[PDB]
């Protein structure tokens, strides 16, 4: 027979199961909706763990609890109460013998101690993945602390002294590869000559590569604090969504600077080789999975001053009028062919960030907090699973680090691009569709000419790399 | 067989935007939603006796990608441009949206409905007849829609439509 | 992209985290953090396919012996990890082998039996040993090194490869 468990008066945790406290989807059962007891239940199961519930839960737990009453729960999950002696122990012990205690010794086996290492686990996980808690709630980390130094008893003990440490270490608180990274490629620009470094003096290979580094690591920064509760559109989002908006920022950046190479490039045949060179910077970015960066070059190609220039476009060669279709063309029919080939292709890559945005605002904008239920309200765990499938996701693909070398002074030369200069965005983006009008102006006023600006050589080297010995 | 139409939303970030196609594509009686699901924004309707099928984007939450916006808007053939009731900057910045939208289709007419949206039970701060005063010089119709009650929202994309028909 | 279930067992301290950690981030882990139970996710193209690995990472520690029922249901393939230094990890693989066949009833279950922390000079188990084990149960033998990444992806890409062809 199952396991008789404590009396739901001295434990909230062994009321039974009703659809008046939990709510299963149509082989571990999936939540659809609980009270916060059933979900703890459930977080520190005595018959499974949960891997993926752990991380859910606590991706996503602070829209219906708050963390210091968390903390509560667990450690009042934590403290589970023994069973007495049971009539064949009571005869024993009457006659001076030692009872068996079968049961005691089954429910310390498959109950106490199941749960109370998931409670540990749940402690585990929140103190590695989730420490922003702690860092804007001393109180809590105190709290936490005493918790776990104070957990008594040698079947817990490895794990007590271990998160203790864990704790302590994230309190004050390198990379290995199967080949080495490919020689670093150079231009006209040569090695320290950073007051040359432009769009066509660096070598079109390097900008791609240190740009890729560049957004790989913005992409890695990007925590889920920063993205559950829609918090990067809210008032607050400076504050709550940094790393996130320095990832777009630099995206709209790369971009502005794309269109501004490009028009104020006034000489027809020089804009050609500009905008023959960003598409293919843009070839190598899809050679290394780096869809942030194909975007932006797409999102530069559309805008408004760059789309209508027709004579610059007429030159380009038909092979890269065909790069720069297949990659507009993964953007068609709501992202479909990206979405697919980011599902394809093999790590590491950098993923566009905007769908992602997208999917959790709808996603919590359309389902309710709770589902109401024979008179209770019940929290809509459902809703909160789909916000973690997302960030779980976007964690999968910052696991990945690209082998490629960094170089510092052209690392810093992107870092430092500022295209808008001191001007407001009205202003800078008005001013970049009359230039576009200036060098190639409405039909029927007739094409100027412009001289050249340039004074160096326009050919590419292409973006086949070189391996000397 | 049937015609589709290209629907855009824009607008400021931030104060329920997005609502607008949720409640419209929604299982309209069953309060769920699975953005990620593939045709989570077509919908077959009819519309003054013609049937007709909307394919909506809405890059709610996209917002600071400003450089997207040109890319985003070429995709449309009409726009709901959509402010908050109770945010008075989210209505200012309604001019700018309309003449981007301009710039891009390289049109001083394209179809376009101006939606006021509202997202809560805060104060409204834009009144109802600044908005109609707008949408009068502007030459184009005025919505106002809830962001909890569904009142308004098939107004709002079915006067659009219209607008695409009597262009 | 077809999905797979990999479960790393093994005792504890012979490397099963530093493995896992290894294979999802280019890392090695020098601490000796005592796991619980903690799961990854890796996608990656495998012979010209590309799948999710869903690997899980189990506690070796023998006061959570009465907990692993629940996760070798779940597995579709067993990495089962000794140390080469640690004679007594050797032998507790049987019992690992043992228990994942009973509880999968089935005799027939993808399995990779690895040899870790192969970078130290100091072996106590001679390969001969373990691939004489290893060719019992009718399954390869590699050894790994979790802190040089030496034979990590063709451990786990092995195991994989047993699972698609079951
Ligand atoms: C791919 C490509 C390139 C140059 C090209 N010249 C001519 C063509 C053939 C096409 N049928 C034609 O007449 N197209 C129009 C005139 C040329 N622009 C180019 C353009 C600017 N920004 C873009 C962002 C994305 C894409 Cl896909 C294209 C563009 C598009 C409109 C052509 C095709
Ligand atoms: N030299 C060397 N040390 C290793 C190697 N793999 C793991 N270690 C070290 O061995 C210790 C235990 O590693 P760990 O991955 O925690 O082992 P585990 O099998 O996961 N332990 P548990 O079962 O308790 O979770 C750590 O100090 C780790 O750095 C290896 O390949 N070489
Ligand atoms: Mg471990
Ligand atoms: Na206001």
């Amino acid at each position: 027979g199952q396991m008789r468990l404590p009396s739901a008066d001295v434990y909230r945790f062994a009321e039974p199961d009703s659809e008046e406290n939990i709510i299963f989807e149509e082989g571990i059962p999936i939540i659809k909706a609980g009270t916060v007891i059933k979900l703890i239940e459930r977080l520190t199961y005595h018959m499974y763990a949960d891997p993926n519930f752990v991380r859910t839960f606590l991706t996503t737990y602070r829209s219906f609890c708050k963390p210091q009453e968390l903390l509560s729960l667990i450690i009042e999950r934590f403290e589970i109460p023994e069973p007495e002696p049971t009539e064949a122990d009571r005869i024993a012990i009457e006659n001076g013998d030692q009872p068996l205690s079968a049961e005691l010794k089954r429910f310390r086996k498959e109950y106490i101690q199941p749960v109370q290492l998931r409670v540990l686990n749940v402690c585990r996980h929140w103190v590695e993945h989730h420490f922003y808690d702690f860092e804007r709630d001393a109180y809590l980390l105190q709290r936490m602390e005493e918790f776990i130094g104070t957990v008594r008893g040698k079947a817990m003990k490895k794990w007590v002294e271990s998160i203790t440490k864990i704790i302590q270490r994230k309190k004050i608180a390198n990379i290995t590869f199967q080949s080495s990274p490919p020689t670093v490629e150079w231009h006209i620009s040569r090695p320290g000559h950073i007051e040359t470094f432009d769009l066509l003096t660096l070598h079109p290979i390097e900008i791609a590569r240190q740009l890729t580094l560049l957004e790989s690591d913005l992409y890695r920064a990007v925590q889920p604090s920063e993205l559950v509760g829609s918090v990067w559109t809210k008032e607050d989002k400076e504050i709550n969504s940094p790393n996130l908006l320095k990832m777009i920022r630099h995206t709209t950046n790369l971009t502005l600077w794309f269109e501004k190479c490009i028009v104020e490039t006034e000489n027809l045949e020089e804009r050609v080789a500009v905008v023959s060179r960003i598409i293919e910077i843009l070839q190598v970015f899809q050679e290394l999975n780096n869809f942030n960066g194909v975007l932006e070059v797409v999102s530069a190609m559309n805008s408004s001053p760059v789309y209508r220039l027709d004579h610059t476009f007429e030159q380009i060669p038909s092979r890269q009028k065909k790069i720069l279709e297949e990659a507009h063309e993964l953007s068609e029919d709501h992202y479909k062919k990206y979405l697919a080939k980011l599902r394809s292709i093999n790590p590491p890559c950098v993923p566009f960030f905007g769908i992602y945005l997208t999917n959790i605002l709808k996603t919590e904008e359309g389902n309710p907090e709770v589902l109401k239920r024979h008179g209770k309200e019940l929290i809509n765990f459902s809703k909160r699973r789909k916000v973690a499938e997302i960030t779980g996701e976007i964690q999968q693909y910052q696991n990945q680090p690209y082998c490629l070398r960094v170089e510092s002074d052209i690392k810093r030369f992107f870092e430092n691009l500022n295209p808008m200069g001191n001007s407001m965005e009205k202003e800078f983006t008005d001013y970049l569709f009359n230039k576009s009008l200036e060098i190639e102006p409405r039909n029927p006023k007739p094409l100027p000419r412009f001289p050249k600006k340039y004074s160096y050589p326009l050919k590419s080297p292409g973006v086949r790399p070189s391996n000397p010995r | 067989g049937m015609t589709e139409y290209k629907l855009v939303v824009v607008g400021a970030g931030g104060v329920g935007k997005s609502a607008l196609t949720i409640q419209l594509i929604q299982n309209h009686f069953v309060d769920e939603y699975d953005p990620t699901i593939e045709d989570s924004y077509r919908k077959q309707v009819v519309i003054d006796g013609e049937t007709c099928l909307l394919d909506i984007l809405d890059t709610a939450g996209q917002e600071e990608y400003s450089a997207m916006r040109d890319q985003y808007m070429r995709t449309g053939e009409g726009f709901l441009c959509v402010f908050a009731i109770n945010n008075t900057k989210s209505f200012e910045d309604i001019h700018q949206y309309r003449e981007q939208i301009k710039r891009v289709k390289d049109s001083d007419d394209v179809p376009m409905v101006l939606v006021g949206n509202k997202c809560d039970l805060a104060a409204r701060t834009v009144e109802s007849r600044q908005a109609q005063d707008l949408a009068r010089s502007y030459g184009i119709p005025y919505i106002e829609t809830s962001a909890k009650t569904r009142q308004g929202v098939e107004d709002a994309f079915y006067t659009l439509v219209r607008e695409i028909r009597q262009h």
